[PDB]
């Protein structure tokens, strides 16, 4: 490719005219700074850094005084220094001969060194008596002459550090020999060996070698690497081809006489090892992490690339062109004869390369993907125990906390009945199902969920942020929105005044008043308020009940709820808010259940929320939760009561005696809601004086009941998610949780290459450079352990990770906490379900010859039962060719599978599965072309023992309509809107039990229950967070799993 | 008192790690002869800028030599002993054969101009009547004057009985002195097979 | 360097297939002109062009700017307009909070952020997300994608081109911006090409962009894109891939696997964009589920992707424009 | 009903790593507390608590000077505890030797303690001579060696 | 201990009593003289303990 | 210290029998000379790494 440059000079070209070398110093007396000389102020730090051409200007000691670098920082006004700067810019002259000739360049370098020392040094007394020395027409004649009138050899300039206020001694010193012609150089660089440490590089400035000269060895190194990281870019662009501006062709320094560090830094330079990056470089400690990479570099070599590093290393004395590299000098030196070139050369062919290592010191802790199977062949390896992390970089809590906004919180969905009718012999039955239940309490698996997950420290940080947000800053919030709802109870203890309805307080002179006070309950009442308003009338817009109204709260502990919920209202005229309660203080009046016979307690909404009873037996349970309604039907117009153990006889034994002693038929609907811990299986019953006559009033079905209608008995309970740290490689049994700890560097490739047969997701970062540990963060997942440990081939892609070491991990500083319990999407929680309900079918019945799942991801996989049964997915779009051929026995026929009856592939333990069905495209629009696509679906079915699973999708209207909480799985008009997809259409569920009863035999709908969110949520340990726990049980419902399994 | 614990808090020595900036010693050491040909530096000489006190550093960037390293060259273009890989000296002035105010002893004025306003802040804790503080304050310009007399004779002649003697034979060695921050000299061991060095 | 106006930096330009059939004797035929020039690179002399002219340092003073005048004065800016866009991106390290909308901050107390960070990259990233929300609805005026839906990136190294893209939408509700790459770090999950068979990926609309691959070979340099179109054609709904080398062989072999494959055709328009160095030869593939079928499918003439199929060879390639003095 | 737990540890597994422990108290340097220390104001009150490791750890006398505590509040500036406290953090140094294996925690409590006397008391002049005595890999083990090297029969 | 510590904490002793000393001095105020021969004592007396 | 804290650990005598072999008492013990003449050799002499 030969790529092409310019040699464009920088050092020469910056040297003004003598004529004009006035203005450029002093009489920049006129304008005043501001541009060039940049500064910036990190905060104890900053760096004042004047440029071109006051850069490579050395500061005169004495003349180094002045207020300038007398203000050190100490504090900097902008205005100040750049005042001050011009005060010392000023004064500063540098003697001169003005000429005429138009070739004449003024010698800057080196005439402002003597006005740096005092004229005291010959070399500066010579530039005294005739000034006019320093014209020179041509570069190296303007040295030349400063050689031949002096009879010494060589002069030595110090180089001043970068900053100005950085006042310290210099690393190094550069030095200019007097040199001529060719068989010149090559003296000097001779002469030059036993001789300290010394370095050149490449080519030169002017045509004049000139060597560097290093204080303390160690000193050396990290200028010696601020050069080579300057040098793998510009061969980045010489690489890709394009005109490069800068000038030396190859910037890497050269060791002449140097030390033994530097060796084995120059060969690990010089084959240029890294690629790309531009992820912000640190410039500082480069040297160290540079370093660091040689030798791991080594520790790879196969024989070849040993051999060549290995004479880098005994050599060090010839810079190594590669070819092409080597032809840009050859390109020039023609361009242009006498110009003197580092003369030892060794030039390159093929290299060779392997690998590359992507190095970045940025910040940030990497997230990795480990894909089963790879190029290596892994066999009977270690077991890499790592652990013990620490309580400062590690912090492990179990929750989890969840984050969304403020509409978000607050929601409910409501439910609806079904029948009409209460039969006489289901009643006593009904009885009997409640009754037997009540006395085993439910499942003590269940148990250890509801006590730990709370929405006390779940809505916890949502709150504390808007509580700092108001005690500064904060604008506008208006009257009414659930905004001046949110901020006048879950922060602030005193009031929040308004003032033109927008302003919302707006200044506090500064005594700041506590953050409030709720209570794992205070949530729960004022997300519920808000849907007795709502529930009251469906348009949006109030929250601020009508004036000289009452609202009347039960509780066994109320208050702050109902100090929260009161100054809500302070504005709006007179508004009385009152609390009953077992254990309330003022203004709340203490009263226990079942209160006594005097009492009146007049109010509009009540909304009744006890359950202080221990009670014991199942009659004196009964009796007290159906009494506290009835003293609460009479008492309000518009309330709900709250009833504990909703089993379809308790529930419907309520409707029951309100129905027969009023006005014939209440209009009743049960109500779950948002910040109500999820899954606590308790449910709002909502009464109101009706219309006319209700037309279904009791429930039949009652799926929500059935949620608590599930919870069946103890065997095993006991789960508790542990932590484990030891992998050993394709060794099954590891019981759910996940493991951290920290390895060695040199091994952290083994490790990542091992966590693959266990998991997926895997985090890792090293701390700071030095440490040379890299704590590993890893989740077992069930999800992978059925695609892992299907044969033996264990494989593996160890070659591509270990390309990493040493920097390629990340780097973090400060705590970082991962919790126990993760969070999820309510549609990734749902399908977790579909399967462990599956699950359980496949592993029980007789004989299979495989499990053919029909359309979806390769995923889903999991309930392939057992992992070692034929496995067939049957789907256009999929990834083929490597687990297929690494016999993870699978196969993938990438036909659009046509379901229309017309020939279809059967034949004998067949086990379909179908939880697609929405259209072979995204569309799922075919809604009438479904109930016939599921009638030649089930249609040509005479292939004796199969069985096959089909899911759905039902109800609508009283679910959307009437819920209210669009949170995630929101519908719109007929369409159910999940995830992602389109929008889904419905189909009428009793077609389906109306027709295929006459032409199939089997069709059995679960739906999944309690039992599969428990053991699903147990093994992945991922932890639901409101908004879809009350959104959950209604959706979760209507997704049927009809399974055909006849003959 | 008041920052002096801020000091000698950080540590009382140091060393230099493998290529890079200084490593102080938590600890609170007295200092002693047998370590300076050893490891470890008096850290009251170092020259990290503490953010603690300022003062007791301040006073110490007051300790600095005015010098340049003379390579002798005519001592080994005559063909004499060296023990060094290369020759070095370090002669401690300079010449000023033109300035109108002699230098060195300029940079002299700067130690008394500020040695003298910490002298004040104790004569402000004890207060003693304004003769006492002015009978010192008074011998400080005498002391100082004196130096501007001798300046002449210890830059252009004192300077040059220097520059010659680091050209004498049996002079061997390089007692380089600019930078006290890091400087150690060499140990040259005679070894032999068996028994000790 | 140039200098124009804000909205004159996100703009791109559409265009349309024309051809409705595919011949089998001109598919061979289009086969071996892409075979017989992908070994030979493009032109040499046109290269040291791209390499050159980059829009990171063209648009470098058009930002420059917009940050200095916001460290003092500044007033309006309005949630949305592609100056809200612009701040929120180019300038300013921190969030630009809001107030009653108009207010666009407004005051901070003396403590000054830092400039922002673009690398050669993001400036392409943001003018085609624009573009995204456009191509959706003609109609003007939105760039806050609607709450609680997700975008996901894909790309080699992403970051800050999410970081800037995500903290635009800070103020509406819950929506998720998440990254993909072979070189990313958090948030940005890493992961390889061409991807495990364990990944579900779901999302709206995805942009992808990757092109890590010496890959060795036209065969193997062919499956690699295709199938990466494939997995991100399920993956989305409005989705637009990102093809290399557009040679009429290639880019309509792409149109046939999805076509072929799915509910018989897709809607297909290839598209340029402002913020791409001006010359990179590469265009954007953007795929859609349809409406009812397409008509004219397939680039019989293909004029864009002509650009490319022009680089022929190198012959005195070398220019470098001097100076001269006398 | 026999209910579940978890044996989760606390003061154990909050000793930072030997190797770097040289960071989480001297090279806090870098940044710049704020939210950690925690400090509430009623109002004659206050409490200022640093925690985390900085919590169990007692102050040295004399070297409990310096304007941190000096500032009783007699007024406080929430700029002022800020950066000033940041000054005190800054100079704490406790002695100790960087390690290569993986499987060591140093031993903050009893290691500190020391440091607060001035290393005066043999338990503190142990830790002097080879501070690598406080290098453990299993608790327990940890005191077990500064009893053994002592004939002492219990520290307080 | 470099410098003794128990005679360290002698001097804060000497170092805030002396300065309840000077406010009595500015209430009598006597000349320099007298106020200095006594702030000298304290001097001596606390050199003696180290 | 440290290896006196680990040497300890294993104890301070042992007895030269099982034939063979050694058998280490892990509990530190004076010596007193009084003992000199039994089965116990004083473990600090031992060899053992």
């Amino acid at each position: 490719w030969h790529y092409t440059s310019i040699n464009n000079d920088t050092r020469v070209a910056l040297d003004p005219k003598p004529n004009q070398i006035r203005t450029i110093t002093k009489p920049n007396t006129v304008p005043q700074l501001g541009t060039d000389y940049l500064y910036t102020f990190n905060s104890r730090s900053h760096t004042l850094r004047l440029l071109g051409p006051f850069q490579y200007f050395n500061f005169s000691e004495t003349d180094r005084g002045h207020p300038l670098f007398r203000l050190p920082l100490k504090y900097i006004p902008a205005d100040e220094l750049i005042d001050n700067l011009h005060s010392w810019m000023r004064s500063v002259h540098l003697l001169h001969v003005r000429s005429e000739d138009n070739t004449l360049r003024y010698n800057w370098m080196l005439g402002v060194y003597a006005r740096s020392t005092n004229y005291t040094t010959p070399v500066g007394q010579l530039v005294v008596n005739a000034p006019a020395i320093l014209n020179y027409s041509n570069p190296q004649d303007a040295f030349n002459s400063v050689f031949v009138a002096l009879g010494i050899d060589y002069i030595d300039i110090p180089i001043t550090n970068s900053n100005i206020f950085d006042d310290s001694s210099t690393p190094y010193n550069v030095r200019i020999w007097h040199a001529p012609t060719m068989t010149e150089v090559n003296h000097i660089l001779a002469l030059m060996r036993k001789s300290t440490l010394v370095s050149t590089h490449s080519s030169w400035h002017w045509n004049v070698l000139h060597t560097f000269h290093y204080r303390s060895e160690s000193d050396m190194i990290d200028h010696f690497a601020a050069k080579i990281l300057e040098d793998w870019r510009q061969k980045e662009k010489l690489d890709k081809g394009a005109l490069v501006e800068a000038d030396r062709v190859i910037q890497r320094l050269i060791p002449l006489s140097s030390s033994t560090y530097v060796q084995r830094l120059a060969a690990i330079g010089a084959l240029y090892p890294n690629e790309f990056t531009e992820n912000v470089l640190d410039l500082s400690r480069l040297s160290t992490a540079l370093l660091q990479l040689s030798d791991t570099y080594y520790q790879h070599a196969n024989d070849q690339l040993r051999r060549l590093y290995r004479r880098m290393y005994n050599d060090s004395r010839t810079l190594y062109m590669t070819q092409r590299h080597q032809e840009l000098l050859l390109a020039q030196i023609t361009a242009d004869p006498n110009i003197l070139l580092y003369p030892y050369t060794y030039i390159f062919t093929t290299i060779p390369t392997s690998m590359n290592y992507i190095s970045n010191t940025g910040q940030g802790r990497i997230k990795h993907s480990l894909t089963v199977t790879g190029a290596t062949e892994h066999d009977t390896v270690a077991d890499i125990v790592l652990g013990q992390t620490g309580e400062d970089v590690i912090t492990i809590s179990m929750v989890e906390p969840m984050s969304i906004a403020v509409e978000d919180m607050y929601g409910y969905v409501l439910d609806t009945p079904t029948r009409d009718i209460w039969p006489a012999d289901e009643q006593i039955e009904q009885k009997g199902d409640a009754v037997a239940l009540y006395d085993t309490k439910t499942s003590r698996a269940l148990g250890m969920f509801n006590n730990t997950v709370r929405i006390d420290d779940l809505l916890s940080p949502l709150l504390s942020l808007v509580y700092r947000t108001y005690i500064k800053g904060d604008t506008m919030t208006m009257t009414q929105g659930s905004l001046d709802h949110l901020t006048l109870c879950a922060a602030v203890d005193s009031d929040i005044t308004f003032v033109g309805n927008r302003m919302i307080a707006p200044l506090p002179e500064g005594y700041i008043p506590k953050p409030m006070h709720r209570n794992n309950s205070t949530m729960k009442m004022l997300s519920l308020y808000v849907a007795l308003k709502k529930l009251e009338n469906f348009a949006t817009n109030s929250y601020l009940m009508a004036p000289d109204t009452s609202i009347i709260l039960l509780g066994a502990e109320r208050e702050p709820a109902v100090n929260i919920l009161r100054r809500f209202n302070r504005n709006v005229s007179n508004v009385r808010i009152i609390g009953m309660g077992d254990r309330a203080v003022e203004p709340n009046i203490r009263v226990r259940v079942p209160f006594p016979i005097d009492k009146n307690i007049s109010a509009d909404f009540i909304i009744c929320d006890i359950n202080s009873y221990e009670d014991q037996s199942f009659e004196s349970m009964f009796s007290e939760t159906i009494s506290v309604v009835t003293t609460c039907a009479s008492a309000a117009t518009r309330a709900l009561v709250k009833i504990n153990h909703p089993s379809e006889y308790m529930i419907n034994s309520v409707i029951e005696r309100l129905s027969q002693l009023g006005g014939v038929f209440y209009h009743t609907a049960l109500l779950k809601t948002a910040s109500q811990n999820p899954y606590s299986y308790e449910t709002y019953i909502y009464i109101t004086p009706i219309a006319a006559a209700v037309r279904f009033p009791f429930y039949s079905n009652s799926a929500m009941i059935n949620r608590y209608m599930t919870a069946v008995a103890d065997d095993e309970m006991p789960i508790i998610p542990s932590i484990h740290t030891v992998i050993k490689g394709h060794s099954n049994t590891y019981s759910p949780g996940l493991f951290c700890g920290c390895v060695d560097v040199q091994s952290a490739p083994l490790a990542l290459s091992q966590l693959k047969s266990y998991c997926s997701e895997a985090t890792t970062w090293r701390v700071d450079s030095d440490d040379n540990l890299v704590n590993i963060i890893a989740r077992i997942d069930p999800a992978r352990i059925a695609l892992e440990f299907r044969t033996r081939s264990n494989t593996s892609a160890y070659h591509e990770y270990q390309r990493y070491v040493p920097n390629g991990l990340g780097f973090k500083v400060r705590k970082t906490r991962e919790f126990r319990y993760m969070h999820r999407e309510v549609t990734f929680i749902h399908k977790l379900m579909m399967y462990a309900l599956i699950r359980e079918q496949i592993s029980l019945t007789e004989n299979m010859t495989q499990v053919v799942s029909i359309g979806g991801r390769n995923l889903a996989d999991i309930s392939v039962v057992p992992l070692n049964m034929k496995y067939v997915v049957i789907d256009p779009a999929t990834r083929i060719e490597t687990l297929t051929q690494e016999k993870k026995n699978i196969e993938v026929q990438s036909r659009p599978f046509q379901f229309d009856a017309a020939n279809m592939d059967l034949e004998n333990n067949s086990i379909y599965l179908f939880i697609a069905v929405i259209m072979n495209e995204p569309n799922g629009a075919a809604t009438p072309a479904r109930m016939q696509m599921d009638k030649i679906r089930n249609v040509a079915t005479a292939m004796l023992t199969r069985t096959n699973c089909v899911a759905y999708i039902s109800f609508y209207e009283a679910g959307i309509i009437t819920r209210l909480d669009q949170s995630t799985a929101h519908k719109t008009i007929g369409r159910l809107k999940v995830a992602n997809y389109v929008p889904v259409d419905t189909l009428v569920e009793a077609d389906v039990t109306l027709m295929l009863r006459d032409i199939g035999i089997t069709h059995e709908i679960i739906r999944p229950s309690t039992p599969e969110l428990i053991d699903a949520c147990s093994n992945y340990g991922i932890r639901l967070g409101s908004t879809g726990g009350a959104v959950l049980d209604v959706f979760n419902h209507y997704s049927p799993v009809i399974k055909l399994v006849r003959s | 008192p008041v920052e002096y614990g801020i000091f000698i808090q950080r540590g009382a020595t140091y060393t230099i790690n493998a290529a890079g900036e200084f490593e102080f010693s938590g600890r609170n050491e007295k200092w002693d002869q047998s370590l300076y040909l050893s490891e470890h530096f008096p850290a009251l000489f170092s020259d990290v800028p503490l953010a603690g006190a300022n003062t007791i550093i301040a006073i110490m960037r007051l300790f600095t030599p005015q010098g340049f390293l003379r390579t002798d060259d005519l001592a080994i273009a005559a063909n004499f002993p060296r023990a060094s890989r290369n020759p070095q000296t370090y002669i401690p002035y300079t010449n000023q054969r033109g300035t109108v105010t002699n230098e060195f002893a300029s940079r002299f004025r700067t130690i008394v101009a500020t040695l003298a306003n910490v002298v004040n802040e104790r004569a402000v804790q004890d207060d003693m009547q304004k003769a006492t503080r002015s009978c010192t304050k008074q011998w400080l310009r005498h002391l100082e004057t004196q130096f501007d007399n001798i300046a002449v004779a210890h830059t252009d002649h004192l300077s040059v009985v220097y520059a010659t003697m680091s050209n004498f034979m049996l002079n061997f060695t390089n007692n380089f002195s600019g930078n006290h921050a890091t400087f150690k000299p060499d140990q040259y061991v005679i070894t032999s097979p068996e028994g000790s060095y």
